[PDB]
């Protein structure tokens, strides 16, 4: 099935939703970039997307927070789709099996933040001499030590996957569990949203929680029309409230 | 040594990779001797006092968000010329300023980058990528990724130009718009998905007849409370799990009960799509 | 039909729909929860409850404010479902025979209150002696005196009803008035909200009349949506308006 | 002397079923006697001048709604002790306390419970009872009667522990804060009942052809006024009965209008379902 | 097929949507009223009143300011129904002819405006004598001359039309440009949009413009709906807002 | 000499004629005369003096708005009793008037009659005529000649009992509400007449298969576009428009461009219906 020249691109693909994990710019420390990225790669596209789209809803507020790192939805987001995409899988069975990955995740992620330490007490002794080029290289290479602990277990997966041995023992689960678990991925999601509202919860901004809940039960908005009716509110409400008029 | 424009355009594409090397013993710390590797290249020759400046760019944390860094940055950037050209002595409020906005700039930049940033362009464009294919993964891509860069060259530049002066400014008034109008876009957007873009079913049948010619008029309890609000139950839920983030636990350890649910519910009846 | 272990749960039913018309507290003096608890002891609970249903609508704005009596939705919401669920009627006959029971309503209910002043005039010659147990038992004397003048003509009904007597002069009505009947019991509950708003009327407030009006007419929200919207623009109404700012 | 906590508790369940005994020479005057029993019990023994105090409870109206009479009940519990532990002399003033609450509590407390709480719960739990069973009057049941005892218990207990001097600070700003909350929620909502919980239909057909194989194309006046508003003749109806009622006409006198007009109105072709 | 007695009623159908191309009160000056009374005598008035729908979209923001004369949407829809109602013509084929016809429009007015000068050099000689009747028969005798210059064209076409010289050279149009004017009839009713916004734009107030877009696209109110929704904004926006309030 | 009450009902009438001879010379000049001849009928008789009042009101410019009109007619009138009866000396402040409310009525009464009036009422009328029959062109002819009615007879009584002192008085503070509350209502409706009462279609196909026996489950770029938002294209469109005209081009300049783009682009499958 997986040919050598899919290899490498998944190897690549992994290390750029490596860079991404601690990087936090451009978001492949996502699941929904690295979902569609390894999609391409490896197979069909739209089954690749759907598995990021889903994958997101959980991974709200998986973000880092002060030393608090987040459950690493990079690692999570790649294994579980050439678990599925290259092996014979359901969209649920993923999903489920992404959390002991996201598990591993912060795990991970967390003694390759440890061990960078290396990296500064070797840059306390170039900046004592310089030049500046011994500090330009030795931040970059303490970011090619973490896009490699999250692109060589992509490998060693997708080269394993290719066996009977696991995707025999992938079908004993059975089918009454597997079931079972695209029934919680309509609820573990809600955790994702918990965590967000607890960052933005204002005791008197509240209301426009309870505003934007029953709006959506009753009306067919996307979620582009309540992404623009949210701001159109909180202009407006910024306009209004005399506390930004005067003293 | 008047740092040149196109300087400022390097502090710029130097930053996108900012955070580090993010360690735990000095948190982004070589991050921002990187982000200021171009300006003491022009500003300073190779000299014993005039290159221990990177020794203080290490001196303590930095620990802010990534994105509100540029202010920081252009900040800084200003501090050198009146230390490089004119020479007014200033050796600890350097890092002083940097200790200063990372209180305000770490509280501030959490709940708007990491709150109604993040997970509104990843809930706009996953609800697209779920039936859709690519609106979703690059209405994201683009949106998200213009809002960062306008935060960070917008910042630097304009965090350059206006020095101390304009700190306890902008520090004043500006930010509490801006993330109260954050969190009513993103209570908003987060009351829609949590009643929406979630599913939870109870096939717990409660009425028989079952008129009209062999209809079955079934009514199980799903019906009953979307008679009241049809969104009611993950409403719940979410208030449960809101309350018990407080008390910090996992959510890693909240996810596994809901996983255990899943499969105890199903089992019963009680659960089910 | 009705037996002799009915006509007992109906008087009660009737005495604890009679507490609570002058009592206004646990709101048996509703034509909701006297209706539903005369269905379920007669009979059928379902074509009860939408006899409670109904009633209110019209029985909205039927307070009582300051010795201006109410037209008594305690006694028409209880002869006027024995005349459907016990006998052999319709919705929209008795929703139109409850307005003269209705009538009969207050003026039963101010000659109670007239002669109650007896409990009074008792009840100045316990002060001046003691114990407060003869007002203890005053009190509650003169509650006992009106549940037996709702509950009373409630057991005069339930046994005349079942007699060929009345229940062939309600057929004669003829089935054209009848008709003309189930019409205005989508127009005589316009009254009832007229009372409301004119009690809740500010020149300055009418703009969310109009807006809960149109709201109405295009969308498909509840009455808990439009009640939850409502107390949401409510809330955020008065944290703007700089009346409750400035000084 | 020392009015025991759970004194207050029995206040509380002895006060539920205050309005009387409603009569018409001293409205509610024994139901306040027979709610201040308790208070009297342990306050005082058997005495000629200890046992003149049910005498003034019975001096004058009270004449309030139910359910704002729990401030006024733990103010004038709390004016015993001053007069009984403290004895400050305090005779007139006693019934005074009560007669200055009489006046704004009976106009601040009509327009809400029986203005925009008992038609408002009334409303949710009737477009309920109509279809379904027991989700409308028990949610009346539920919702009403817990918005009593918060409002008694709360009152009780919140107006007694404050003696007169927050009598004059509550009674300023914040009740014009519930009132105007009250009468937007409550004029939301009956906009909508006039709306959409009316039926008013006009089958007086004002056009033929009737193109389209034999679908016979039939636009009634109805269709006339929902191509401008669906509501609209109930509307009009409203703000006529709105302006009758000001002129004081019982409207037991304009429902017989309405029946008279259903059943004059039908046999002419006019209102018909 | 047009009769005597339909020329002279399209003659003063026309003289009075001519008085109304300066008077701009009762508004003939219309496209509305203009093919509405055009319907009514020439023929079938539904296909007279699509037109006049149609035209208005188009003539929004058609208005004078300040000697910049509009493009005179009271000759280019009355030639506009003639050409549809009387031959033998579509909708799309009359809207997209009237561009060129409202832009004689402006043309005429103009000249029509600019000879009215001879009415006040024949003023000022009758304000220097008296009385002012010699005033009231000059205001009025200059609206006897524009009427009779968007009343004349559209008798010298409704007595052409009903020839085969021209009733043959429009069919020559063909018919692959005819849908392709009733593709440009849903955009450049855009331009006449764009106009009005740049009159009532501020920049605070745009979030208005984008909230009463989104609610377009997801929900089914009419346009009264939409126009007292926009009142009851406007009215709760002017009182909240304390600009209103304080000094 | 007392100006009669019946003489204030003419003027009126005699104004609703009030744009001229709306000539270029004196923009509307004859038509303020001919409103203010009946003043003049009974306020001189025949004379050399008394009758070169009429001189004067051609003297300049008079170019305002003819619906606010009234209030300078009413003010005008009343400034003829100081100079007639009370004989109090002005003759350039009466044109000082008139060229003083020449220039704030002139923009604040075009963006609202020619603002959110006539496109508004003629937008709630136009949505009509297409598929109704007289609701349309009579909601319009109804409902918008009354609002100039109610400005322009409630505009001359109230300008003419209140003479120059209150014309500095609700020359500030009100027209700000008015218009302040105008362009949110025509910015409403606007919004909403740019999405749905626009037309744009592009039948691009973009996609194969085509399954679920045989439904070719096409999917154009419109829907790719529905998806985000129903109105897009014509709503970029509004804004290039809506650019274009700050720059003075001939908006019949632009719907001619719009002509040459439905032909060239229906005959490349590009636009189409
Ligand atoms: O707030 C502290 C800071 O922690 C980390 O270093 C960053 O990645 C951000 O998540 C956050 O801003
Ligand atoms: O307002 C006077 C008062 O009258 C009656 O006694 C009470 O039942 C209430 O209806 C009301 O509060
Ligand atoms: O604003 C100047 C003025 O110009 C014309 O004379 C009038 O028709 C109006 O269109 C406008 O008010």
């Amino acid at each position: 099935e997986i040919t050598t020249l899919q290899i490498v691109l998944v190897f690549i693909v992994a290390c750029i939703a490596g860079m991404g994990s601690i990087l936090d710019e451009f978001q492949f420390h996502r699941p929904l970039i690295a979902c569609t990225l390894v999609g391409i790669v490896l197979g069909d596209m739209k089954t690749g997307i759907i598995i990021g789209g889903t994958l997101e809803m959980i991974a709200l507020g998986w973000m880092n927070i002060g030393a608090a790192v987040a459950p690493d939805a990079a690692l999570a987001s790649i294994i579980s789709t050439i678990l599925v995409i290259a092996g014979h899988q359901s969209i649920g069975a993923g999903i489920a099996l992404a959390i002991p990955l996201a598990a591993a995740g912060q795990v991970l992620t967390i003694i390759v933040r440890t061990i960078t330490v290396a990296f500064q007490h070797a840059a306390d002794k170039a900046a004592d001499n310089g030049n500046l080029t011994a500090i330009s290289w030795i931040h970059v290479s303490s970011l090619f030590l973490q896009a490699m602990r999250v692109a060589i277990p992509a490998v060693i997966v997708a080269l394993s996957v290719g066996t009977s041995e696991v995707q025999n023992m992938l079908n004993a689960i059975p089918e009454v569990v597997t079931n079972g678990l695209n029934i919680a991925g309509g609820m573990i999601v809600v955790v994702g949203y918990a965590m967000v509202i607890n960052m933005m919860r204002a005791g008197y901004l509240m209301p426009f929680f309870y505003l934007g809940f029953v709006t959506a039960a009753f009306t067919n908005f996307n979620l582009v029309a309540l992404g623009v009716i949210g701001t159109v509110m909180a202009v407006l409400y910024i306009q209004l409230s005399p506390k930004y008029n005067r003293v | 040594k008047k740092l040149t424009q196109s300087d400022i355009r390097g502090v710029f594409l130097r930053s996108n990779l900012f955070q580090g090397s993010w360690n735990f013993e000095r948190m982004q710390a070589l991050g921002f001797c990187f982000s200021m590797v171009p300006a003491i290249r022009r500003l300073y020759p190779e000299n014993n006092e005039a290159r221990k400046q990177a020794i203080r760019r290490h001196l303590e944390f930095f620990n802010t968000q990534p994105f509100v860094a540029a202010p920081i940055l252009g900040v800084t950037l200003a501090l050198e010329e009146q230390r490089a050209n004119g020479a007014e002595i200033d050796d600890g409020a350097i890092n002083g300023i940097k200790v200063g906005l990372m209180g305000p700039l770490a509280g501030v930049g959490d709940p708007i980058f990491w709150g109604t940033v993040r997970p509104v362009f990843a809930a706009l464009g996953a609800g697209i990528a779920m039936s859709g294919s690519l609106l979703g993964p690059l209405l994201f891509f683009i949106l998200f990724n213009l809002v960062r860069l306008a935060t960070r060259y917008y910042g630097v530049a304009y965090g350059y130009s206006k020095g101390i002066d304009i700190v306890k400014d902008m520090g004043g008034g500006f930010l509490q718009k801006l993330t109260e109008g954050a969190s009513i876009l993103g209570l908003f957007v987060m009351g829609a998905l949590v009643n929406k873009w979630t599913h939870v079913n109870i096939p717990l049948v409660v009425s028989r007849i079952t008129d009209q010619t062999g209809k079955e008029h079934v009514t199980t309890v799903q019906t009953i409370l979307d008679q009241l609000m049809p969104g009611l139950v993950p409403l719940l839920l979410t208030f449960a799990c809101m309350w018990l983030l407080r008390k910090k636990v996992n959510p890693l350890w909240i996810i596994v009960g809901f996983f255990v649910i899943g499969i105890a519910g199903y089992a019963c009846g009680l659960l089910g799509l």
